[PDB]
DNA sequence: GGATGTATATATCTGACACGTGCCTGGAGACTAGGGAGTAATCCCCTTGGCGGTTAAAACGCGGGGGACAGCGCGTACGTGCGTTTAAGCGGTGCTAGAGCTGTCTACGACCAATTGAGCGGCCTCGGCACCGGGATTCTCCA
DNA sequence: TGGAGAATCCCGGTGCCGAGGCCGCTCAATTGGTCGTAGACAGCTCTAGCACCGCTTAAACGCACGTACGCGCTGTCCCCCGCGTTTTAACCGCCAAGGGGATTACTCCCTAGTCTCCAGGCACGTGTCAGATATATACATCC
């Protein structure tokens, strides 16, 4: 049970910091 | 020819539950009529039940969900209680 | 080795073997169940037996043996949930429940 | 007085120096105020430059709110990135699918924000402060810089009703023209400062006495300095009015309506004929030139200027307007671009970058209005104004796009004006509003 | 001499039309007109006797059933009688116009 | 004509069976036209099933399969 | 203003020319799950479920008004009151 | 007691939208009773769809089902 | 040898084929003729046609470019013969006909 | 999974040229659509099993369609029917 | 001599559609089998029609009585508007139940052949019922 | 209350026809076997629904008030009920013609079935453009 769950935060908290951090890239800097 | 008809067994039942009473021929037509319409919605409804569900075999579990369906209140109760009672007794034999 | 109607195997007087049928030509789906037409008689000789008893209590409390087509009527519209079951259809010869509207009665 | 702030990534001139010490003592005694520096003196890295005090002294890095009108935008992402780059600095502007992913750094429960928090200052526009105010008005904002304030003069906007209700501590103005049209609007800017001081439409209406009146009470709350003061390196405004008669069809045309509401179809008119109906049975781009007397006056000047080895900025008021000159600009084989409110604001960054990186393109095109405002160009040396605005401000915040700090040529203003027409009329009635607008500064 | 009030009699009919199980339209000129309806539809049509028995059973099924929900309509208005509007109320409220 | 074949002590009769003590004198006209609408639809459907059988008799069971394409289900005639 | 009426009938020209939802959707949902506990504890719904159940309950009531209103009008009455909800049941056959 | 939950002012409003101009005030009472009455219906046959299928969920499915088993079919979801 | 579409062969934006396949697949009976799919689709498409014509008139009379619920709702319940056929169907987001009884209207 | 979607925009197209579609007007027409078929084809169904017979026809279909559709609708429709069958047979 | 409405611009943003790559599953073509529906010949039943007779009921004509209707007063309920209070609606964070999909394999129902008894058609028949004449009892009505 | 008296029910005797029982027999239901796919099952990902928190602000609520509707009561007068007599056509029992539905045989073409193949349509991206809201400015109008 436990495992699983605890993992999830992880995979969850790296997707969002890279797609929060995307759009940031996607605005100031020059695309 | 051969046309075929419940009268028969509706005399059966009639005999179970009033021993000397009889049915005259219009009130057996009446009671013809009754048994197909009943069999035709409940067939029906499990038919569409069945199609719901993206199944393909209309087994007991569907005509039971069907008499739960059309039949109101204490009918369906008493009703789906006959259909376990029966169905446990084939299975055994 | 000796036969036995179906119906007999599983306590009935409606024809399971005949509702089997019916429920193989009648293309209500493609595969039916064996325990569907087991039910589906036990059901049929529920309501059968239902109306039967209602009809002949009211032939008895009408004084005759045989019952006809208006005390049919009488039993199916004196109980609320055959009512409810059977509120569009009319029965041939069945006549009306007797019911007066108070305010028409005389002063 | 104060020292230089130790984060501050570039040395502060004299007078910013003691604009950031005046800054500081409103903080101190809990003062809201207006920097008013004519255009160009260098209002931002002072602004920026009390973010940095405050992210020293009291430990307060962030969060800090600049607003700011759109093309303005991208310049206050690159002067906070350059001048104090360890602040972190995140945008809101962009779709609302961006939008809702960048509130995802707002962080709503520590009250204030230390250095290894996710954002410190947040930019965005007027028009985002007004639409997304519902979320806006859960923060906490800790300090608040609107630029080019006069976005907010208006006392009847949404925006002004909206901005009031910002819960913040210290605000900040910044404005290069204060003082513009009627008394109430000057009490617009002033309230927005001051809610308990400035309560009354009526009480700050309550003459010669009245303006030197006035000069003493703004005093807390204003600071103001011009250009020949302290900008002495750089030389005035040369500025060339250009007469032009109109053409055979433009007086045709002008003179079928005065005998036929029409104010905007003169001002039509004097721009070019193609702005009502264009032409073909076949038509000439000759004959598209020498149609309107503004074009043809100014095809010889161009040619002088290309001869010469400058570069114009051009601005104009019609959007139209700027799409017939492109073509007129395409035949006679001048490279250009084009800028104005229809731009989408990537566009913005890109443009304003080429015509200050690659000095083949001869023309920039601007709206006023779009192009009034933020963007820097001192690669130009010329500014053209095609038509008059009716309100002087406006053309001043253009023309000193061209004037800036860090301008080492001398900055040339031509104006055209089409005589007995709307167009003299509305220069007149500017001049008249620049001459009062001068003296209650004065 | 004797005259029953009006009324009285009507009701001795209500009783005894209740009671009765048997039509109440007369068979032959019922066929007639069934015939009538249907040689606009097709010409040459033989009826069988049970089909005209059962547009009978529904026919009358149907007027019975509409002057039951007619009589409501009046008796609502602090009527007795019935008239065309309560009939055209009860068509309405039940959906056939 | 025959649909004044519904005489007016039909009516009557009909109306007392839904129990109606008291009957206009217009509703006679109006109960004729509420019948002939009613059987015009039954009819139209049961000749309709009759020809699709390319048969010329109507039968009790094109009667009794119109009827129900209407909710009104008969029992005691197939 | 308007004449003792016409404020009625401006609210009826309203509400005649929209098409939003009239019951508040909370109260909804709350009355909806009440009633569906009773046949099985632990019953999830979907957003659409409800939103389907309110369409049709709102649509059931309107309609009932208008026949409601029928039978008002047939009584030389304005005003509906209880025995006209009840007489147009009985017709259309919910008894 | 959550059927107090549909209010007066909307009870008021479903009215009006069926051209209802004066209401009397013992209207609110009979209401809530006829709304309760024809949801119980309703959901009952949608959990009973919904529990032959073994799921927990009730969808939308099950409910628009449900309605065209009553003779009231709701255009719109699936 | 290239497919032409049975649509194609007779001229109906509606998918022949899919109707042939729900036909069969769907227990309506044991056979289907070839000619079944295509008369049904003709007429599926011809009531498509048919309601998209009046919803697009009520369309451009409310001077509005895109069709909504509300204007199907109000083609429906313009149309005799279309109410009769959809006189039990409810419209999600439809809204009613303006109605109001001239008993109700001023004097 | 599949919807009529694509079809109805194409009679749109063909019978409102300049007119779009609302996405919850465009499910509206997918529920109409299978609605109607269910009708017909469960009318074709009865009326096969009435005359105890295994295939639904076209003339099957034709007598569905003259009994569901009201009036003059149906008129159209049987003539539009026959139209189709006439012009795939002739290929 | 002022407060406001109107008309025309720019500046922006948001959401509807047009097009796009991709991929995949179901529709199209083509080949054979065999059974359903189409053909005609037959046959017996049940419908259409005429006849003469009885008599139930429909058709017509009167009074007179009581109900539908129109009008009026009056009284209490319903609509209104002003002021206050409470929950709905928004938008979030965040957890995890359970819907929806995959891969197995087993057990069950379609399909066949041989059997045989259930239930249909038909024939005989006698007892439940309809109806009739009579008497006793119950409801209306008016003095 | 009291007779009157028309109607209703209950009693009883006749007789008739259809409910009910029993005889052959054919065809469909039962037994025992094969086999092939539906679906019960185990396991998985990840959608999305349930909880719970704070804030604005709209609708929900409460009250004081007044006037319009509902409705109880009366006078009028038409029109329906009740009854009587004449008139007519429905019902009955019957004979007959004959059409048309139900059946039996038999043949052929149509549709299901399997296979090979590829393009229509579904899902997900994206971008671009007309419509909706702000905001600025002049000027005419209403006050
Ligand atoms: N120390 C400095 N180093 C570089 N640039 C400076 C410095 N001081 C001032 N500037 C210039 O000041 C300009 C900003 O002027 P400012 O009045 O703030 O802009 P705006 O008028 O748009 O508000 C920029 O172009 C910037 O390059």
């Amino acid at each position: 049970a436990r495992r699983r769950r605890n993992l999830s935060e992880k995979r969850n908290e790296e997707i969002k910091m890279e797609t929060v951090n995307k759009l940031l890239k996607k605005q100031a800097p020059r695309t | 020819s051969r046309k075929e008809s419940y009268s028969v067994y509706v005399y059966k039942v009639l005999k179970q539950v009033h021993p000397d009473t009889g049915i005259s021929s219009k009130a057996m037509g009446i009671m013809n009529s009754f048994v197909n319409d009943i069999f035709e919605r409940i067939a029906g409804e499990a038919s569409r039940l069945a199609h719901y569900n993206k199944r393909s075999t209309i087994t007991s579990r569907e005509i039971q969900t069907a008499v739960r369906l059309l039949l109101p209140g204490e009918l369906a109760k008493h009703a789906v209680s006959e259909g376990t009672k029966a169905v446990t007794k084939y299975t055994s034999s | 080795a000796k036969a036995k109607t179906r119906s007999s195997r599983a306590g009935l007087q409606f024809p399971v073997g005949r509702v089997h049928r019916l429920l193989r030509k009648g293309n209500y789906a493609e595969r039916v169940g064996a325990g569907a037409p087991v039910y589906l008689a036990a059901v049929l000789e529920y309501l059968t037996a239902e109306i039967l008893e209602l009809a002949g209590n009211a032939a008895r409390d009408n004084k005759k043996t045989r019952i006809i087509p208006r005390h049919l009527q009488l039993a199916i519209r004196n109980d609320e949930e055959l009512n409810k079951l059977l509120g569009k259809v009319t029965i041939a010869q069945g006549g009306v429940l007797p019911n007066i509207q108070a305010v028409l009665l005389p002063k | 007085e104060v020292a230089q702030p130790k984060l501050l990534n570039c040395q502060l001139k004299e007078y910013q120096l003691k604009g950031l010490n005046w800054l500081v003592n409103l903080y101190e005694q809990g003062i809201n105020g207006i920097l008013a520096d004519e255009m160009g003196l260098g209002k931002t890295v002072q602004s920026i430059s009390v973010m940095a005090y405050l992210a020293e002294r009291y430990d307060i890095w962030g969060p800090f709110l600049v607003v700011a009108p759109a093309s303005t935008l991208h310049n206050w992402q690159q002067e906070v990135s350059k001048f104090v780059p360890d602040f972190k600095v995140l945008p809101y502007w962009g779709t609302a699918a961006d939008r809702k992913v960048l509130r995802k750094f707002w962080d709503r429960k520590h009250t204030t924000y230390k250095k290894d928090s996710p954002f410190h200052v947040m930019i965005t526009s007027y028009q985002l402060v007004v639409s997304d105010v519902a979320y806006f008005q859960k923060m906490k904002w800790q300090y608040m810089i609107l630029d080019e304030a006069q976005a907010i003069k208006s006392s009847q906007s949404s925006r002004w009703k909206c901005l009031l209700g910002f819960h913040c501590r210290n605000r900040l103005l910044l404005t290069g023209t204060p003082i513009q049209n009627n008394m109430q609007e000057l009490w617009a800017l002033l309230h927005f400062i001051m809610p308990s001081l400035f309560d009354s439409h009526d009480e700050f209406s309550e003459n010669e006495d009245q303006l030197k009146r006035l000069h003493m009470i703004l005093k807390p709350f204003m600071l103001r300095r011009v250009k020949k003061h302290v900008q002495k390196e750089l030389g005035d405004k040369i500025e060339i009015d250009v007469f032009c008669e109109l053409s055979y069809r433009q007086r045709a045309m002008y003179q079928s309506l005065r005998n036929q509401n029409l104010v905007m179809q003169f001002r039509k008119v004097c721009n070019h004929p193609d702005l009502f109906e264009r032409a073909d049975t076949v038509p000439s781009m000759a004959r598209f030139v020498t149609d309107s007397g503004k074009l043809a006056k100014l095809d010889e000047l161009l040619r002088e200027l290309k001869e010469g080895g400058h570069r114009v900025l051009l601005y104009f008021q019609m959007t139209r307007m700027i799409d017939l000159m492109e073509e007129y600009l395409t035949y006679r084989n001048y490279k250009y671009c084009r800028l104005d409110g229809s731009t989408k604001l990537e566009d913005r960054r890109d443009t304003v970058a080429d015509f200050q990186t690659r000095p083949e393109i001869f023309i920039f095109l601007l709206s006023t209005r779009a192009g009034g405002l933020g963007i820097n160009l001192t690669t130009a040396d010329t500014v053209i104004f095609y038509d008059s605005d009716w309100n002087p401000t406006i053309d001043s915040q253009a023309m000193d796009r061209a004037h800036r700090l860090g301008q080492t040529k001398q900055v040339t203003v031509y104006r055209l004006i089409t005589r007995g027409t709307i167009e003299e009329r509305i220069r007149k009635r500017a001049l008249q509003k620049e001459e009062v607008q001068r003296v209650v500064i004065t | 001499p004797h005259r029953y009030r009006p009324g009285t009699v009507a009701l001795r009919e209500i009783r005894r039309y209740q009671k009765s199980t048997e039509l109440l339209i007369r068979k032959l000129p019922f066929q007639r007109l069934v015939r009538e309806i249907a040689q606009d539809f097709k010409t040459d049509l033989r009826f069988q006797s049970s089909a005209v028995m059962a547009l009978q059973e529904a026919s009358e099924a149907y007027l019975v059933g509409l002057f039951e929900d007619t009589n409501l309509c009046a008796i609502h208005a602090k009527r007795v009688t019935i008239m065309p509007k309560d009939i055209q109320l009860a068509r309405r409220i039940r959906g056939e116009r | 004509d025959n649909i004044q074949g519904i005489t007016k002590p039909a009516i009557r009769r009909l109306a007392r069976r839904g129990g109606v003590k008291r009957i206009s004198g217009l509703i006679y006209e109006e109960t004729r036209g509420v019948l002939k609408v009613f059987l015009e639809n039954v009819i139209r459907d049961a000749v309709t099933y009759t020809e699709h059988a390319k048969r010329k008799t109507v039968t009790a069971m094109d009667v009794v399969y119109a009827l129900k394409r209407q909710g009104r289900t008969l029992y005691g005639f197939g």
